[PDB]
């Protein structure tokens, strides 16, 4: 009963932390109703607020303990750290606020909560830190108490209670006020009394050149200092800062202010000191996606009311081009590393035109470019546009490779969407021609590729880098002479190492090289070679990269006698898929091993084996273990109630992998009782169970299946529904 | 869940080897079709066997896939089965270490775990003693789990037919056969055989055996030839379909790795002879691999409905078709909608002034649960949920069962028919896939095999036609079934499935009008001769070729089964006597050639009489002639039956039940065939008289008895010899009197004389 409660609560917290639902004001209500939902019988106990906060404290600490103490059994390079940073952010940011506006400011309850923990967590944390590395080794408990001090929750005499008996902390040194302090140009800590005004004032005077070249922290801009010093922000103030961006960003879309839109996207993309992760950890990524995709979709109507007959048009067109081009880079970074799908948001919001959405089909075909150039895709049945489609290709090739200048007429007559596909087409044709031997002059091309770096033509580089590895992978296996190979690097180095960069293109060029760097580095090392890796490692070191082996980035001289793994999930012959899933069967059945409570290592494992084979190889294999060994935890093989709770562990886990939000549960109950519902959950178990339920019922009318077999299958189905309806999601 | 696409395999010789998952003592089963009482059919008794990795000297594992070597022009007897653990067990049938055996007895070649040679003849489980073997379930998908198995053909060429058209000028159907040169990868003659298997981890295997040795060799590689073993053991391929391409020694390993969520393409190259300058030094083939292309799948349709990849089946396309690029049929299902979309892609090189070009999209109204590609037929089968099957042709993706309705009749070639399915013979209400363990359309598409959970025996469903009351469609149907066998013989298929389907339609015809059904047989078998460019109205030179032809062993067998229900009818009797005369032909002339060579061996081997080899040679000379005596008794007993009917028919010429006597004499080659038998009989007796046995008088009994049985026959052979000779001359002058080609068919098959030639019947 207690074990059931703790398992259910740990999996519930893990799922809710993954699902970005911390910002939901229903967190405490669901956490309180967990106890009543788990026990079918009525449990009418008045749980006081201190009890709720204490339960949250030990639940979070034990969950983090298991999360960090299950990592040694993983592969040493099966690196997934998004959830680790997510735990850190939650425990250091939200729980202090949960106490702040949920607690009664009782110092005793905090002492009881942090004194009731086992020493196993402390021993494991210290052992792991020592193995990774006396040097200052602070734990997550110190950061928890420090945040409470800034909120006036506890006096400065409380931190000394939990400190080691030999080392104290000076009370005066610890910050005690929640006011923003920034180092000015003269070194005086200035008080930022107003947050929104500070952002807009700095944003207006912000320079796009100061993004990556300003390695030093002594920058005159206060806002840029905050990004590199993001780890020390006050607990309550960062919520205001995150909310400040949202209100400012939504207003910029309404007013069509192109200057501030492009600058904002540059800060968020690079993710200095884990800046972008905290943003999703406060606003829901769905709402952020909706406004962001509205701009990229509704921008079509904005080009029919502007006439290029003013000297500010070239300023505006560059401002328009960069505002649109940067907004694309924000989506790709979110989709690739942060695990968000563009298709899902369109289904949830009916106001998005799926069939007429250019963004949706662009991302899914990002690494692949069409061999033919089409001005419009929905009207391929017409030939009038195809006549001038070839005209555009020859017009751009002659002007950029022979004339050496870009006429203003070409830019005005073409849209950004055609440019996003025109640039990959031309570079592919030139690069392919060079490789075969059609093009033999390099020097004219080196200057030619310089024109792709202008602010007007910046959006055309997004698809250029993705195609490179597919181009390079064939090159790696194919036999290419060094004379051609050194030429390929010469043409490539022009895009990689420009001689000069404009004040609006230097940060953009680094940003695009950061999206698809990792697979490029692996292919390049398989072979003027060093500068490309030197440039690639330089752009990889500007900010941390998630789920990457740090040995790969700095493998210049380190030789640990262990082969590097470039992927999130890695498998060897010594530890094949059999051993891990046999250890999963030992955990799916007897809850052995230590790979559980790790949805990083499990969700990817499910996909690698597919939900069908994952469920098929465990459901029917359970009987063999059950028929011989028996139900663990009971010394008597009497009754099926003991085995009933064991089945609840397996079915409750599958529910969370299917249901992700609150209102979604109320609609899946109607799916079972019988269009838009199953669209979002193509790979869910619920679809697989329901599609077989209706199909075998059809055979029941025709009588090709025994009645006993049909009764067995519905037993699994009704159990899934029964827990779905009795538990609130 | 996906069905068992490779759980069962119909061997080209009729053996149905399928996986067994219910018996606790066996994992494989063998059976075949047999006739109950000449009319009905039943499957043979299941011959259960047990396969475990430790047959070389104990728990056995489940069977993953069964692949008969029926690909291309291979003999189709060497069965190699791969278990769930990844061990490839090769079983040879029809051969024993010491002698030759029938097709229902198995034998091992080698076992893989390292590979070793151990020849051992397997025995059935039921006959074997109770052994200590339990069904251990390998519920783990190992790195060595073979995804797709493919066989390698030899350098032999295969000749098949593509289609037939109705020649309205002659009001007859015409077919053209085109030779198919080998395409893809083929193993040289000096290698006994070769095979390829792709494992789920990406590791590849290449088993081969040298024709001059018994030891087996294995060469293994991995697809992802990276410098790190971290990614070597990561390629968990969901689908790995190997389609040979027209490129020399190349196989397109179309794989879909969910790790990178892209349909990656590969190319595999093999050099059979590394050192062509040293033919004597047989070097191991070298294996090479080269990455080519990778693409991402489309998320949505045109109208805004998302898609999910259900299956990735690429068709094995030869160079015959207009665009030889293989069709990558990525199936998608629109969720909560009965529609199912099948997007088609083709791989083509990138041209200057590779890539995947999208041709079109095809929408199907029902969800698909299984896809099986037909062999040597170019037919993709869509096993929908409701049991209906819609086979789309590879050429145009036009439905075969509805092609006639939508065919543009006007043109030079009309009524293009490729299979009996084009006529309209649609399968009935098949059992629902949830209850079905596995399905497989029969090779001729005439019926479907269904294995049921509660049925201990395989079922069978045939094709039915709703408009059986319309008499005008008999002309098309007979021609459609005529071409069904034409493809089967060229592919050396038994085509027992097609025989059952033809009889059921004939039976329904005979229930209403018995007269109509008889004409259906005559028209049906006539089209076979036209399709194969063999003419029973040709001059006598071609007639000798007909007797030695294999098809008469099968085309005559057709009426042996299609005419069984007709009691007291001579349609089957006429075919059997000619067929048995062929067996009678193999008796005398089969040994007349053998006996002739024994004459020369006597003279040249007369210089060593005391050697221990001549004594056995001498004994065998006079023993062989003894075994012919029982055959000669039936030979005399046969000619008396026809002579007896002569006396009976004279008194009552109006008896229709004794019309078989007319056809026997009417057959043109039979009169010559018996004359040839009488000729060699005279030659044998003359040779025996010229060269009698003198060393041992006791051995002369067999030679003397041969002379006695001929002289003591109740009817003199010389008088009977002139009987058939005179019939031939009279039946030739009648052809010049009036030209007719149906009389040749009538005297050979119908065993009757047309009413327009009633005067000819009185002469006999």
């Amino acid at each position: 009963d207690m074990k059931l409660l703790r398992y259910y609560k740990n999996i519930w917290l893990n799922n809710k932390i993954i699902n970005w639902e911390i910002s939901n004001p229903d967190f405490l209500s669901k956490y309180s109703a967990i106890t009543s939902s788990i026990f079918q019988e009525s449990f009418n106990s008045v749980q006081n607020l201190d009890q709720l906060l204490t339960d949250l404290i030990e639940t979070s600490f034990t969950c983090f303990a298991q999360f960090v103490s299950n990592k040694q059994y993983h592969q040493a390079n099966s690196n997934l750290t998004l959830l680790e940073r997510k735990w850190v952010i939650f425990i250091t940011k939200h729980l202090p606020l949960l106490i702040l506006e949920n607690s009664s400011r009782s110092p005793r309850v905090v002492t009881n909560a942090l004194d009731n923990i086992d020493e196993k967590v402390v021993k494991a944390i210290r052992i792991y830190f020592t193995e990774k590395d006396p040097s200052t080794s602070l734990d997550i408990r110190h950061d928890f108490i420090k945040g409470l001090i800034m909120l006036n929750l506890q006096p400065a005499s409380v931190i000394n209670n939990y400190l080691r008996e030999d080392q104290m902390i000076d009370t005066s040194i610890l910050p005690t006020r929640d006011d923003l302090f920034v180092r000015n140009l003269q070194g005086i800590q200035e008080v930022v009394h107003n947050t929104n005004s500070f952002i807009i004032s700095s944003l207006d005077t912000l320079e796009l050149e100061s993004i990556t070249e300003s390695i030093t922290h002594d920058s005159s801009n206060g806002l840029f200092q905050v990004l590199h010093n993001f780890e020390s922000v006050a607990p309550t103030k960062q919520r205001e800062i995150v909310k400040a961006f949202l209100s400012i960003f939504e207003d910029a879309i309404k007013e069509l202010n192109y200057n501030r839109i492009a600058k904002i996207c540059a800060l968020l993309f690079f993710n200095f000191s884990h800046s972008l992760t905290t943003i999703l950890s406060f606003s829901s990524p769905a709402a952020l996606m909706k406004t962001l995709i509205k701009f990229v979709d509704l921008s079509r109507n904005g080009r029919n009311g502007s006439n290029g007959n003013d000297e500010s048009s070239e300023y505006e067109t560059i401002n328009i081009s960069l505002s649109f081009s940067w907004a694309i880079l924000l989506i790709i970074n979110l989709t690739q590393t942060y695990g968000i799908s563009v298709v899902d948001v369109a289904l949830k919001y009916p106001e998005l035109s799926i069939k007429n959405s250019f963004i949706i089909n662009f991302i899914s075909n990002l690494p692949n470019v069409s061999d033919k150039y089409y001005l419009e895709e929905s009207n391929v049945n017409d030939s009038d546009m195809l006549t001038k489609s070839h005209n555009t290709v020859q017009s751009w090739l002659c002007d950029l490779f022979v004339n050496g200048s870009i006429t203003d007429q070409l830019i005005q007559n073409i849209e950004t969407r055609q440019l996003a596909n025109l640039i990959p087409f031309i570079v592919k044709q030139v690069l392919l021609s060079v490789e075969i031997g059609v093009l033999t002059d390099i020097s004219s091309l080196i200057g030619g590729f310089e024109y792709f770096l202008q602010p007007l033509l910046l959006v055309g580089l997004i698809k250029t880098f993705y195609w490179l590895e597919q181009f390079l992978s064939c090159v790696k296996n194919d036999t290419i002479s060094e004379d051609i190979l050194q030429g390929i690097f010469n043409l490539l180095n022009t895009l990689f190492n420009p001689v000069t960069l404009n004040e609006d293109s230097k940060a953009f060029h680094t940003a695009v090289l950061r999206l698809n760097a990792i697979p490029l580095l692996k292919v390049l090392r398989k072979f003027n070679l060093e500068p490309l890796i030197a440039k690639l490692v330089a752009v990889l070191n500007v900010s941390p990269v998630y789920d990457v082996d740090p040995r790969i980035i700095n493998s210049e001289n380190d030789y640990s006698r262990k082969q590097l793994g470039y992927g999130k999930f890695l498998i060897l012959n010594e530890n094949p898929i059999n051993k891990i899933m046999t250890n999963q069967i030992n955990s799916f059945w007897s809850l052995h091993s230590s790979t559980y409570y790790n949805l990083d290592y499990l969700f990817e494992l499910i996909e690698l084996v597919t939900p069908k084979s994952f469920l098929f190889d465990v459901l029917k294999t359970l009987e063999y273990k059950l028929a011989t060994y028996g139900v663990p935890g009971s010394e008597n093989k009497r009754g099926s109630l003991d085995s009933e709770h064991v089945f609840d562990y397996f079915f409750y886990f599958l529910v969370l992998y299917d249901v992700k939000t609150a209102e979604e549960a109320s609609q899946l109950i109607e799916y079972m009782e019988n269009n838009k519902i199953s669209i979002l959950k193509r790979h869910s178990f619920a679809v697989l169970l329901h599609e077989r339920k209706l199909l075998n019922d059809l055979a029941l009318e025709n009588g090709e299946i025994t009645k006993t077999e049909n009764e067995k299958f519905i037993s699994y189905h009704d159990k899934y529904l029964c827990m779905l309806k009795t538990c609130v999601f | 869940m996906m069905l068992g696409e490779h759980l069962m395999s119909w061997s080209k010789t009729g053996i149905i080897a399928y996986s067994d998952s219910q018996s606790s003592n066996a994992n494989i089963c063998l059976t075949f079709l047999e006739s109950i009482n000449g009319i009905n059919w039943r499957f043979h008794t299941p011959q259960k066997y047990v396969l475990h990795p430790q047959l070389h000297e104990q728990f056995f594992y489940n069977i993953s896939s069964i692949h008969w070597n029926n690909w291309f022009s291979l003999p189709g007897d060497m069965l190699a089965v791969c278990d769930e653990l990844g061990n490839m067990t090769m079983l040879i049938t029809g051969q024993r270490p010491d002698r030759a055996t029938t097709y229902e007895k198995l034998t091992m070649v080698f076992q893989d775990n390292k590979i070793y040679n151990h020849v051992m003849p397997l025995k059935p489980v039921d006959k074997l003693k109770p052994m200590n073997i339990e069904r251990k379930q390998t519920r783990k998908e190992y790195n060595t789990s073979i995804l797709e198995f493919r066989w390698l053909t030899s350098s032999k060429s295969v000749i098949v037919s593509q289609f037939c058209a109705f020649d309205s000028s002659s009001n007859t159907y015409r077919s053209r056969a085109q030779q198919v040169p080998p395409y893809g990868v083929y193993h040289p003659p000096f290698i006994k055989y070769a095979c390829l298997a792709i494992r789920k981890n990406g590791q590849i295997d290449f088993w081969y055996q040298f024709s001059n040795s018994k030891d087996h060799k294995k060469i293994t590689l991995q697809l992802l030839d990276t410098s790190n073993q971290r990614f070597k053991d990561l390629q968990w391929l969901e689908f790995a379909r190997i389609t040979p391409m027209n490129d020399d020694q190349c196989m397109l390993i179309t794989t879909y790795s969910k790790l990178s969520k892209n349909i990656s393409f590969y190319k595999l190259h093999v050099n059979w002879n590394l050192n062509a300058t040293k033919p004597n030094v047989l070097n191991d083939p070298s294996l090479k691999i080269q990455f080519i292309l990778s693409t991402t799948l489309d998320p949505t349709d045109d109208e805004g409905h998302v898609l999910k990849l259900e299956n990735l089946h690429v068709v094995s396309k030869s160079s015959i078709e207009k665009d030889p690029s293989p069709e990558i049929l990525v199936l998608y299902n629109v969720c909560d909608t009965s529609k199912s979309l099948v997007k088609r892609y083709r791989l083509a090189p990138t041209q200057l002034s590779y890539n995947l070009r999208r041709h079109s999209d095809i929408v199907l109204d029902k969800k698909v649960t299984l896809i099986t590609s037909e062999m040597f037929d170019a037919f993709v089968s869509f096993y929908f949920e409701d049991g209906t099957i819609e086979s789309y042709n590879q050429n145009d993706w036009k439905l075969e069962t509805e092609r006639l309705i939508s065919q543009s009749q006007l043109g030079k070639f009309k009524n293009i028919i490729a299979s009996p399915l084009s006529a309209g013979f649609n399968y009935g209400k098949l059992p629902l896939p949830p209850s079905v363990e596995w399905m497989k359309v029969s090779p001729s598409m005439c019926g479907v095999i269904v294995k049921q959970y509660n049925k201990k025996w395989p079922q069978f469903y045939a094709a039915v036609q709703k408009n059986y009351a319309d008499p005008e469609k008999d002309s098309i149907n007979a021609t459609a079934l005529a071409f069904g066998y034409v493809k089967s013989l060229h592919k050396q298929i038994s085509a027992e499935d097609l025989t059952i389907a033809a009889k059921t339609h004939i039976l329904r015809i005979s229930f209403l009008d018995r007269k109509r059904a008889k004409e259906f047989i005559t028209t049906l078998l006539k089209s076979l001769y036209s399709f194969f460019n063999i003419s029973p109205d040709a001059p006598k030179e071609i007639m000798d070729k007909i007797i030695t032809s294999r098809p008469l062993q099968k085309i005559m067998l057709l009426q042996l089964e299609l005419g069984s229900c007709f009691s007291q009818e001579n349609i089957e009797e006429m075919a059997r006597v000619i067929l048995y005369l062929k067996n009678v032909l193999f008796a005398f002339n089969g040994v007349a050639r053998n006996f002739h060579f024994a004459i020369e061996q006597i003279s040249n081997n007369s210089n060593q009489q005391q050697n221990p080899k001549l004594f056995q040679t001498i004994f065998s000379k006079q023993d062989l002639i003894h075994s012919l005596i029982p055959v000669a008794k039936w030979f005399v007993k046969f000619i008396t039956y026809l002579t007896q009917e002569i006396l009976i028919l004279i008194n009552d010429p109006t008896n229709k039940e004794y019309t078989l006597v007319h056809g026997i004499f009417g057959a043109k080659m039979s009169r010559t065939l018996i004359l040839s038998i009488l000729n060699e009989i005279k030659k044998v007796t003359q040779i025996v008289a010229k060269f009698p046995e003198t060393s041992y008088p006791i051995l002369n009994e067999s030679s003397t008895f041969l002379k006695l049985v001929l002289s003591e026959s109740p009817v003199d052979f010389e008088k009977f010899e002139t009987f058939l000779v005179d019939v031939n001359n009279k039946f030739i002058a009648l052809c010049e009197q009036q030209p007719s080609q149906e009389r040749e068919f009538s005297l050979l098959v119908k065993a009757e004389i047309p009413p327009e030639y009633a005067k000819v019947g009185d002469f006999l």
